[PDB]
């Protein structure tokens, strides 16, 4: 099961 | 790797073995890819739960190797640790998410006929390979069963990518969206897992589009090996490719 | 800056030989049965 | 609890079952060590990897319980828990150190045939009684193996302390002097272990010295059940119990 | 002098011992 939606690396969303 | 089999020669040229060097010890899978870098779970570098907190100087890495009971001359390749990168969101202190790490090697490996770089996941592969009864390749050396009991040649096994909701309920530990489960269901009439000495190594998959060999994932957990309702997890590459993307760039 | 190198993934001793292993015929024939 | 046998009315008094209330389950042993207080092992009632965090009100006890499919009407005993003490010092993170907690009772259970409390060791005991070789009796309603598989009626299991040598090279997982383990070894003869479900429960021997039983552990953890090589660890009781009796004392 | 701590109403009270203790004692 897996997503195409990266893992966030902040803090400074969209 | 339980229930799996011997691989052939040249199948898997990104494998890559983490040793420690003394006492001299395998201590996980790792994968090559690009000339410098090599890419692994950060549990396998920092785990103090295991006392288990490494430098560059205690290890080292092994390239190109096929059988353990034998030296390929001019064949393998040794490699020392320059950098070691662990995520910087990876937290020992609880669940092992986003449990990946890289290593740039002091000096660049030539590559060959068995040892060669694999491609991460661009956004295409992972939309449409990772899917539920999608089936990748899990390859290592790690122990042949949860009790000799360790390989001479590489093992290999394909298992099935499971339901989201089908590793949630496997397990009372929480999972999060940078990991994803893979192996048979109980009654599925096959078997085969990762097992102690296969954690870091890959998780790769044959794109049907371009024919080329991507590391979707990372062996990173489980709760034994190869048990019947139990699924091995593993973190999912493509989700963390940023960071890894980052730290080749910018080093 | 890089979603694997130019070469990558194309195993010098079976994709470039046209070569298959023994079991790649199994991940493909799971790509929606 | 795995190659066990069912165990006798009134055998083990100071068997308490900690239930969640709802969803109702089963969630670990525990033993009454008075009319008011409760013993059991701080990773049932606090351990974020599973996303556990109880509050007093969440959970219950029952206690004189023999069979799960009967109510023992006026036989067993149900209490709500006033508060829940944690070891200040109890690690989770890393190797479940100092797995111990209290459960003061609103209210006091009446004694009984079915209802009595246990002993905690004092340093004769401890110092005659913890010895490798020696054996001791865990019980609980736990699994019936690592794989119904639920008891109908209270299981009991009679296991040898291990020697710290063996316990420590048993485990990749770094133990301390906080815990001792216990099991027969590949090749005994025997087997036994505690299970999931177990937890928390007590680990008993029954003093030569003046015919009183003593719980010296706290079923705490293990690497799957029953499996060779393998053995389950507990909580020692004796080197905690000034804690204990602070708690109770000073409330 | 414990209170009355580790000693089973149906067992030590009762001069009866269960089908297991022995084990442990031989140990
Ligand atoms: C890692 O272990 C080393 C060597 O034992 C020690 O000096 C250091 O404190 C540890 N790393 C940290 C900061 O946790
Ligand atoms: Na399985
Ligand atoms: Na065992």
């Amino acid at each position: 099961p897996a997503e195409t939606e990266y893992d966030s690396l902040y803090p400074e969303d969209d | 790797i339980v229930e799996g089999s011997d691989a052939e020669i040249g199948m898997s040229p990104w494998q890559v073995m983490l040793f420690r060097k003394s006492p001299q010890e395998l201590l996980c899978g790792a994968s090559l890819i690009s000339d410098r870098w090599v890419l692994t779970a950060a549990h396998c570098l920092l785990y103090p739960p295991w006392d288990k907190n490494f430098t560059e100087n205690d290890l080292l890495v092994r390239i190109g190797k096929h059988s353990r009971t034998r030296y390929e001359a001019n064949i393998e390749k040794i490699s020392m640790l320059e950098k070691i990168y662990i995520h910087p969101r990876y937290n020992w202190r609880e669940n092992l998410d986003r449990d990946i790490a890289l290593m740039k090697l002091k000096k660049p490996v030539a590559f060959s006929d068995y040892i060669h770089p694999v491609c991460l996941p661009d956004r295409e592969t992972a939309a449409s390979l990772l899917q539920a009864g999608y089936k990748g390749r899990v390859t290592g050396w790690g122990n042949l069963k949860e009790t000799k009991g360790q390989p001479s040649v590489l093992q290999v096994v394909n298992l099935p990518i499971v339901e989201r909701p089908v590793c949630k309920d496997s397990t009372r530990i929480r999972i999060t969206d940078n990991m994803f489960c893979a192996g048979y269901k109980p009654d599925e009439g096959k078997r085969g897992d990762a097992c102690e000495g296969d954690s870091g190594g890959p998780f790769v998959m044959k794109s049907p589009f371009n024919n080329r060999w991507y590391q979707m994932g990372i062996v990173s957990w489980g709760e034994g090996c190869d048990r019947d309702g139990k699924y091995g997890f593993y973190t999912h590459v493509f989700r963390l490719k940023k960071w890894i993307q980052k730290v080749i760039d910018q080093f | 800056f890089g979603s694997g190198e130019a070469d990558c993934g194309l195993r010098p001793l079976f994709e470039k030989k046209s070569l298959e292993d023994k079991t790649e015929r199994e991940l493909l024939e799971s790509y929606i049965d």
